[PDB]
């Protein structure tokens, strides 16, 4: 078996507007691992926008996604949300599902193993 | 949030050169680095974790070191392979990820 | 900033640290242990350092001989492994742990341990000198240990064993005030009588907290009162292959009030039940080994369920009791049951796991 981290959901909004991007995750326990979305605007580098670790219910966010962006853990469905409100332009990046890893020979903090196929989000009228 | 940095932005050399990269940290960052390789249009694969360890399905080619607050990474050979985007990312946190600007290694 | 606990091996090849060297039980789950154990040179390589925890009932010695002692009777023990680190672990190690992770090296692996909340808090009990009887406890000990295999031939030079306190902790519920009359009828007193109230003003406290009993007394006897007596005595069994019901009076107060017939007095009286007071084996329990200070009287046990408690370890039960010195005839006493317990960015400071002392 392999952890095939997979996500969908996003379209097209204008400013404004809500959506809710779904990350489907299997071949792994939800509660033992973080997920970290990390968005890329086109031509530009990755940009880190929040996290949830479903076990512990802490989450955190960007400082330009302060109070813009909700994420949330559905262990029951083995995925993790995250619910966008007021999207304006510069959010039209492709965005990503990332789960970080726990070990292969060490400790890897932060290392993010494992990438969905990103979903494009775009924003205009 | 941290800050951080890379430098240069644009490179090129040939199939068979070596290769430097330096990422550069504006606090202090406990060697939890690692870095992504960006095939054009396609996730950013992991290179290297812990600022100095490999990982599976990377080139033993490939060795980032920690020589203090900045970072680097080393390409002994470059190949076709090695034509992306690789970035840098400071973990010095749990939940708080920050990536650099990334190189395009032409 | 924060404290951190690291223990060593002789060998120094090995070593813990961890967050708290207590951990408080709230009736209905236990903080986890969040330790993570550091090896320098991996030790060869082709060994597993694994990290045994253990909850052990104790009788008769310490001494590691077998007359008594055969009675190590493990009643929890789990065989967490860090290297290799088993596909995924259970719940993200915590920010403690990474943090940890962050100041060490990469050889530096961590793991985790739950409790189920049936398992007894830590207490230890020492017979008085020499009241014919031996050491016992429940002791809880974190064994990590580097080898091939979890039955290997585990030993103290190259594995570091360390303790932990189990203490519980449960809410100051509002219960009904623990009332307790008699009423003593003489053979010579005509149909009269001497009368008696008391009353703690809560059911549960904590330690160091101060206990207030009430008193009242109302006298129709022709018998006068010389003094009182209050004592908060220890309540101690030994449920397990033994019989001993110790019955130290951890503390007492005396106070000399006086009642005329025909005359009523009620009071309040405050009572302190203290280890430090009386740091004597005495004969009574403690929740920890008195060798050190941070310890206090034992905490009293809760029965709950899950086959009770005659193999689940010692119970602690305490009561106050107060009684009348009166003139000639009579020594009425009174008993009050009731419940004690245990009350409840920077870098990191490595403080050492040695229980200091006075000594």
């Amino acid at each position: 078996s392999e952890v095939q981290l997979v996500e969908s959901g996003g379209g097209l909004v204008q400013p404004g507007g809500s959506l809710r991007l779904s990350c489907a995750a299997s071949g792994f326990n939800f509660s033992s691992s973080y997920i970290h979305w990390v968005r890329q605007a086109p031509g530009k580098g990755l940009e880190w926008v929040a996290s949830i670790s479903s076990y512990y219910g802490y989450t955190s966010y960007a400082d330009s996604v302060k109070g813009r962006f909700t994420i949330s853990a559905d262990t029951s469905k083995n995925t993790a949300y995250l619910q966008m409100n007021s999207l304006r332009a510069e959010d039209t990046a492709v965005y990503y599902c990332a789960r970080q890893g726990y070990y292969y020979n060490s400790y890897m903090q932060g290392a993010l193993d494992y990438w969905g196929q990103g979903t494009l989000v775009t924003v205009s009228s | 949030d941290i800050q951080m940095t890379q430098s240069p932005s644009s490179l090129s050399a040939s199939v068979g050169d070596r290769v430097t990269i330096t990422c550069r940290a504006s606090q202090s960052v406990s060697s939890a680095v690692a870095w992504y390789q960006q095939k054009p249009g396609k996730a950013p694969k992991l290179l290297i974790y812990s600022a100095s360890s490999l990982y599976s399905g990377v080139p033993s080619r490939f060795s980032g070191s920690r020589s203090g607050t900045d970072f680097t990474l080393t390409i002994s050979s470059l190949q076709p392979e090695d034509f992306a985007t690789y970035y840098c990312q400071q973990s010095k946190y749990d939940g708080l990820i920050t990536f650099g600007q990334g190189t395009k290694v032409a | 900033g924060t404290r951190v606990f690291k223990k060593s091996s002789p060998n120094c090849k090995l070593t813990v640290y961890l967050g708290k060297r207590d951990f408080v039980d709230h009736l209905d789950k236990v903080d986890p242990v969040d330790g993570v154990v550091l090896v320098d040179p991996d030790y060869l390589k082709d060994r597993k350092v694994f990290v045994t925890l253990t909850c052990a009932f104790r009788y008769g010695r310490e001494d590691l001989d077998v007359l008594g002692l055969s009675f190590r009777k493990d009643l929890f023990i789990a065989t967490y492994q860090a290297f290799p680190p088993m596909p995924n672990p259970p719940r993200p190690p915590t920010r403690l742990q990474d943090r940890l992770l962050k100041k060490l090296g990469q050889h530096a692996h961590p793991f985790f341990f739950t409790i189920p909340q049936n398992l007894p808090c830590s207490v230890t009990l020492q017979p008085g000198p020499e009241d014919t009887g031996k050491a016992c406890g429940v002791d809880f000990e974190i064994r990590a240990f580097c080898a091939k295999s979890i039955e290997e031939k585990s030993h103290k030079r190259n594995s570091v064993r360390l303790i932990i306190r189990k203490v519980q902790f449960a809410p100051e519920t509002p219960g009904p005030q623990p009332s307790a009359e008699t009423t003593r009828h003489f053979l010579m007193s005509d149909r009269r009588s001497l009368h008696l109230e008391a009353s703690l003003d809560k059911e549960l406290y904590y330690h160091g907290e101060p206990l207030n009993v009430n008193v009242h007394v109302t006298n129709n006897s022709a018998k006068t009162v010389k003094k009182i007596r209050v004592s908060v005595r220890q309540y101690a069994d030994i449920c397990l292959f033994s019989t001993a019901q110790y019955k130290c009076p951890v503390a007492q107060l005396e106070q000399d009030d006086q009642v005329s017939p025909s005359s009523t007095f009620c009071k309040v009286y405050t009572i302190t039940p203290l280890l430090s007071d009386n740091r004597e084996k005495r004969g009574l329990a403690l929740d920890g080994q008195l060798k050190h200070e941070d310890t206090n009287l034992a905490s009293s046990t809760i029965v709950k369920e899950g086959a009770n408690k005659e193999v689940l370890g010692i119970l602690v039960s305490y009561r106050v009791k107060v009684k009348l010195v009166v003139s000639r005839g009579g020594d009425v006493s009174v008993e009050l049951p009731f419940v004690l317990m245990h009350p409840k960015d920077d870098d990191i400071v490595f403080e050492d796991f040695a229980r200091l002392r006075l000594k």
